[PDB]
């Protein structure tokens, strides 16, 4: 007790070196996730300013239109295979494990390698978002300053390493509230008390928010618009929704998972029968990306069309599969990427369906499919990577509507609810447990 | 919150007519607009509902187009089409706004209303005749004027006093219909010293003849 | 589609009174709402949700009912409460109304008030010649007009329209016009207007004369 | 050592359904009872109306019964509370996050009653306290009694259907959910210690209440400033600004609100009929200035809106907070039952605002809307006060919809507590457990 | 989306003209409305602004009421209200919408503006003369006709040829005001063998003095 | 009221050229913007924020510049790039405008054509005697007319006004018209119009004899 009124009356007091470091770090996050973001459609445009080029005949078009997504895709599995390893993947389960210190931070390796990496595989048109790939990229950052300014003390570790996840994530979604809740709700280690500064993150997560909207004002990722309400009585509605995502939330991680497997015997380990698998892969998006987009791609760009009723109930059904796939078999196959963003789109995806079911199911409740378009744009989070706290709000954050948050709750609820009462786990914890065994043995 | 629709009037079997509502006083957005008539005696039966961005649209058991309800969000206004009408259509038309509590919607806020007569008739403006009490006027504490409107089709017409600016005391009976001609005559009682000394000017107004008069009591000169 | 039948088509009691309307359902409702509609006006949402009074309803009326039985309740109605309420269900599409109840106030005695009305100057400058004679605020509603031209009988041409009762003052008042041409007028006098209400034994007659 | 998380990861998110099913019954008694507290609450407002407009035509006649009925009441409050259950008085917050780290009883079959019906008759008069905080507490207590009635044992069960039982009850109260949440595990959490407080198991506790609270209270939120402007790059640091002052005044507040519960102490020593007559003493004092200044005494909520509009002028805007700023502290530090988090809103607003119409003039290039400043700053006394920045920032968007000003709403309350932090203060909810702590003992 | 500003015109020293601005093709609300002013020859000026809710209003460094802006969000118009107008208040008066980028604020979209001249003198339809080739007309190649427009006020009037049909190769020089009357020709040059012998007919309008006169060019006797 | 002045107040660049405008301000400013106006029509937003091209302006165009001088840049101006541009502030309340800047598309000397018309036959016929002379399509814009009556000198009545540089071909148009009377007129017979331009060093004569 005694200690406890000492600790009480000794709260929220962070060295003012801490927070001006998270300052720093901040700022640089930013400035990096928006020249990757710059850079990674920069070249999806050359790619443009390819095909048309070549849009006269048909098969030279389908041909550069695989040649430039495998030569870069591989440029990407390459930088990683023989310069950092531990970039290859999502780059989350990495950064979440060094902060337990239960894996290095390489910062003078990964930096460049999963930068210039994921520039090629994403700049490419491979189904990976770019967000994890920066929360990664982020701590790294907070890394770099930690050492090249040697303060010391746990505290200035663990937590120069936080905000600078955080600070990526935000810069990612252009959503600060969310790279919070995130960091202390999955990355923080989740078993034992830490020294993590929350209020150090806040002014990183900010500082590159900041320095986002210099490069990106005046437009958003994604623009729904505001969506109808929801009455009490379809309530239940977003719960049944919840509970489908929350049986499938497994099962896609035991792909995600297994699938990863079943692409290492194709190369072994083999940097050449890796980089060449690589680009085959990655050919094939940038074909698919001229064929039907919406199999390809980060997938953000047909979100807004989907949440909208714009595709029919049949090529709904078909844009999900052919992702359900596409996404598989470019995480799985460790190129430098992540499946958060993406993992959205199969939310959103999945969600309307849901909807336009509902809708004609029963007129009644006036429904809107627009909104189960978006209690589950996140809730393919609340079952994979069941960080619902952190979905919700990443949703919210950027699509505001806030009119929807009695809905969104009880879905990414409903969600974890059965991704736990049958079987799966953190698909981002399950990957460091593995990522961790795999290194004892 | 003002729903005032407009349209309505004298139709011909088998004819067309576009009945309009225009919305103010709120956020037509956001809002379901629909449609419900009252046949003359009879209840009320819903005709349609028009989400808001008119992504949906459903009416009731009605063949193909009878009806064809629509929205210009951009003039707040709601539209319905009926075609190829018929006696069974003659009926008062609302235009109402929709919301719920619980979530089981109800028709919040009910406009005016708009009538369509279906006939072969002429639209027939009405005549308008004061009166007044005769010489023989037994002029007691309070004294009984009123205005005869008569000879015009279809229904209705609207009569005031003074501009509404005389409420109280004020009477209008149901029109009679007669040789496809309607005729209803309008009552107004005002205190005897405030009626030769003031003005007593009764309003008329039928919209589908598109007619206004005022006529003005006078004593029996 | 439900059918939606409210039970008493029309009903009447004194003021104070304790009044209560039924609506059944063919089949299964929930929620269901109640429009007020008094003469003159587009309907007007006073209770729904079964039983949640609109915003302004008087805590005088109730909601009730469950799913294939409802009903709607005034406790110590007022005359101000004469109206047409009208019950709604949305709970299975489409929405479906019911025939409605009418409301009827009860009160005391109200003897009429009669005004005989010749000819205006101006209609007979066009043949017609409508003779008016009002019939204002009484009660009961009902109530025998006669008239008699040159001190006789008469029925041809003659028109009634009585009005519905009043919000307020809950009476009624009635119009009686008798039409002739120009000349069928003119060939007599005496117009006279006999009204015969319960509130009296001997009719009011009102009459003027051409002469 | 690595051997272990390898297979604690493997075994995450896994919460017994007894637990979960728990916090479901938790979170729904909350909610009925957060929206009967705030119904007879306003219900007694009300009869404070019946009362003066009967006595409308004598005036000393009015501000007499306007002052006796919240005395008669306030006392009725106090009474409840030093003669059943002293832990209830004040906030209550303090106490449910001790009684987390266990350093507090939870005694329900006590408090329940003595802070329902109690803070029924301080709110239910017109003192200038929320009646959110004596929830959150309310709130905890039903997780008690269910953990005791149904006997379910393990510290997982003790802090989790305690913690749940805040969050339903700091939900249903503002119709917040997220905030309920971020709530908990940004301040009320055992600060300094791993705990076994089951996350998911919250959630669907907040959920629970707020579907309880809407089923009675739809179609009317309890605040409604309407989609303000926005907010152009070039006037953030405004916002900072804002941010600092709320900063250096926070800790300021919270030293008076302390000291100033010590000087009320005096006046009865701690005999119950010195404070029970000084409480229907401020009550009455409050329900007189609710009829000649309103925005002075009360919940202060309803002036929210009319402040963020710009109806207020700098006039009238310095008078209501100051005013306020009296009334607030002379009734919580009076260690009535009633909080201290709903009435910081107001003023926080009120001091935004303010803060606002100076800078509009200032600089009509950036074409301010002083609104959106009543804004950046409603949940700042809250970011240096009771220092929850994340708890306000969403607390406030989660009830004014305006997140298009959620860089500025974050700068500030950051701003805030970057300066109630490098100017002494501390947790204004935490200095008040560890002085309760402290006199516990240090008393023996 | 677009802006469309009337009002403007003749008026005489010490009036007062009341401008309008009506708004379609996006939300007028949000939008922050003002008008800058050009005067003839010379540059931009901003007169004022408004903000949505009209909670704010500003004008340049001018006196009292010399302007009086205003907006009616309900029909998305923009007014502007000019009282006792002097000689420096002719010019072209543009409504424009307000947005930034960083955040220091620019004039977003603008509209044709209306003009606004403020004079004593009457105003007065045109004299149309012809103006052909002498007699001593070296007609070679290529031949300039041309029709005079002369004594008319105010301003503007509209020259074209053979209604438009006739584009390449004319000219219309800009007026010259002159003793409260305004004066300019317009030159149209067209191949020699394609003029005598057809019709080359100069149409002038003067929309103020609610004139239209068609020249036929006939080569000098 | 910064007193923004933009340098060039005229200017002359053959297209592919590269051409750069100044805007100075009395005071400080910061991102500054331009607004492109050509002939007939309201301005348009071409550059922002100091340089940030507007959706739709070439890449051709570059904007720069800082707190005390600003400059908008055409790297190889096109024809359609002839214009005027303003440059505007507003980092100080109240915003204000610069001077402007017209640029205009440099061609090659061209020859003015001269054509002299009689005093109509209608407008004789009301006292009024206009002998109009054009002088269409030269360049540069310089160019002086002088009248003779008589073969004499003549600047009374005289008015002259200039076109705007044309769109497409560059060049300017300008015309005189010298004003009588009817009887002033008549009493002459020879009436000359010299037009003197760059491109020659005789002037170019046209007259015409009533006789
Ligand atoms: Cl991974
Ligand atoms: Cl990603
Ligand atoms: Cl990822
Ligand atoms: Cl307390
Ligand atoms: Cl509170
Ligand atoms: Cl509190």
């Amino acid at each position: 007790r005694r200690q406890l009124i000492r600790q009480l009356l000794e709260r929220d007091k962070t060295p003012l070196a801490i927070l001006f470091m998270a300052a720093v770090v901040g700022t640089l996050v930013g400035l990096a996730a928006v020249a990757f973001d710059k850079g990674v459609a920069w070249l999806q445009n050359q790619r443009m300013g390819a095909l048309v080029h070549t849009a006269d005949n048909y098969p030279l078009l389908l041909t550069v239109a695989f040649l430039c997504s495998a030569v870069l895709a591989m440029f990407g599995y390459f930088l990683v295979r023989k310069y950092a390893p531990e970039a290859g993947g999502s780059g989350i389960p990495e950064i979440e494990g060094a902060l337990e210190d239960q894996r290095p931070v390489r910062w003078w390796r990964v930096l460049p390698v999963k930068f210039f990496g994921g520039l090629g595989t994403l700049g490419g048109g491979m189904v990976l978002g770019r967000q994890g790939p920066t929360v990664q990229i982020g701590g790294n950052i907070g890394r770099m300053v930690l050492d090249i300014f040697r303060l010391k003390g746990d505290e200035a570790r663990h937590t120069l390493l936080a905000t600078g996840a955080a600070a990526g994530l935000a810069a990612a979604f252009n959503a600060p509230l969310a790279g919070i809740l995130f960091i202390i709700e999955e990355m923080r280690p989740q078993f034992r008390y830490t020294l993590i500064s929350i209020k150090a993150v806040f002014i990183g997560v900010i500082m590159s928010t900041i320095m986002y909207r210099i490069f990106n004002h005046e437009v958003a990722l994604i623009d729904v618009g505001k969506l109808s309400d929801a009455p009490l009585n379809t309530l239940w509605l977003y719960l049944i929704l919840g509970i489908i995502f929350g049986i499938f939330g497994p099962i896609f991680n035991k792909w995600v998972l297994g699938m990863q497997d079943l692409l290492h015997r194709v190369h072994g380990g083999n940097i050449t029968k890796w980089v060449l698998m690589g680009g085959a892969i990655g050919g094939l998006c940038g074909l698919l990306g001229f064929v039907a987009p919406a199999t390809s791609g980060g997938g953000f760009n047909l979100i807004p069309i989907a949440t909208a009723g714009n595709f029919s109930m049949g090529m709904l059904v078909f844009i999900f599969v052919a992702r359900v796939i596409t996404t598989l078999l470019c995480f799985s196959s460790g190129a430098p990427g992540g499946i958060f963003a993406p993992m959205l789109a199969l939310g959103t995806v999945l969600g309307t369906a849901f909807g336009m079911v509902a809708v004609e199911l029963f007129p009644q409740y006036h429904l809107e499919a627009g909104t189960f378009a978006i209690a589950g744009m996140g809730a393919l989070l609340a079952a994979s990577i069941r960080a619902p706290l952190t979905g919700i709000i990443l949703v919210l954050e950027m699509t505001d509507n806030y009119q929807l948050i009695l809905p969104m709750i009880i879905t990414g609820l409903g969600a974890t609810l059965l991704a736990q009462f049958t079987g799966g786990k953190p698909l981002y914890s399950a990957i460091l447990a593995r990522t961790l065994a795999k290194q004892e043995a | 919150v003002r729903l005032l629709e407009s349209g309505g009037g004298l139709v011909q079997p088998g004819g067309s007519l576009k009945l309009s509502c225009a919305a103010s006083g709120f956020d037509y957005s956001r809002y379901w607009m629909s449609w419900v008539r009252q046949a003359p005696g009879k209840g009320l039966k819903w005709i349609g509902e028009i989400n808001p961005v008119s992504s949906t649209i459903n009416y009731t058991p009605s063949l193909k187009d009878k009806f064809i309800i629509s929205r210009d969000n951009a003039k707040d206004t709601l539209y319905l089409q009926i075609s190829k009408v018929r006696s069974e259509d003659t009926a008062l038309y609302y235009c109402a706004r929709l919301y719920y509590g619980y979530g089981y919607w109800y028709f919040d806020v009910w406009g005016a209303g708009t009538t369509v007569t279906v006939s072969s008739a002429k639209t027939t403006p009405p005549s308008v005749y004061p009166l007044a009490p005769g010489s023989a006027a037994a002029a007691a504490s309070m004294v009984t004027l009123g205005c005869l409107v008569k000879g015009y089709f279809p229904e209705p017409v609207t009569v005031t006093w003074n501009s509404g600016s005389l409420a109280a005391g004020v009477h209008t009976f149901p029109a009679v219909l007669q040789a496809a001609l309607y005729t209803l005559s309008s009552s107004v009682t005002v205190p005897s010293s405030s009626w030769p000394s003031e003005t007593v000017t009764c309003n008329v107004a039928h919209p589908a003849s598109s007619t206004k008069v005022d006529k003005k009591i006078v004593p029996r000169a | 589609d439900i059918v939606l039948t409210q039970s008493p088509a029309i009903m009447s009691a004194a003021p104070g009174d304790k009044v209560t309307m039924t609506c059944s359902a063919s089949s299964s409702v929930s929620y269901i709402h109640w429009y007020q509609q008094k003469s003159g006006t587009s309907p007007k949402r006073w209770i729904y949700d079964t039983s949640k009074l609109t915003s302004g309803v008087p805590v005088r009326f109730s909601g009730s009912g469950s799913g294939t039985s409802y009903s709607l309740t005034i406790n110590t109605m007022e005359a101000e409460d004469a109206a047409t309420y009208y019950c709604q269900q949305w709970s299975s599409h489409p929405q479906t109304f019911g025939g409605g109840t009418k409301l009827e106030i009860l009160r005391a005695d109200a003897a009429p008030t009669v005004s005989i009305f010749p000819p205006s100057s101006e209609q007979l400058t066009s043949g017609g010649a409508s003779v008016v004679c009002f019939l204002n605020n009484f009660y009961p509603k009902d109530i025998n007009v006669k008239w008699k031209i040159d001190g006789s009988e008469r029925q041809n041409g003659v028109l009634n329209s009585w009005t519905d009762q009043d919000s307020k003052d809950s009476t009624y008042s009635m119009s009686s016009t008798l039409t002739l041409t120009k000349d069928e007028y003119e060939r007599h006098n005496s117009y006279t207007c006999e009204a015969t209400h319960k509130t009296s034994t001997s009719p009011i007659v009102k009459s003027f004369n051409r002469a």
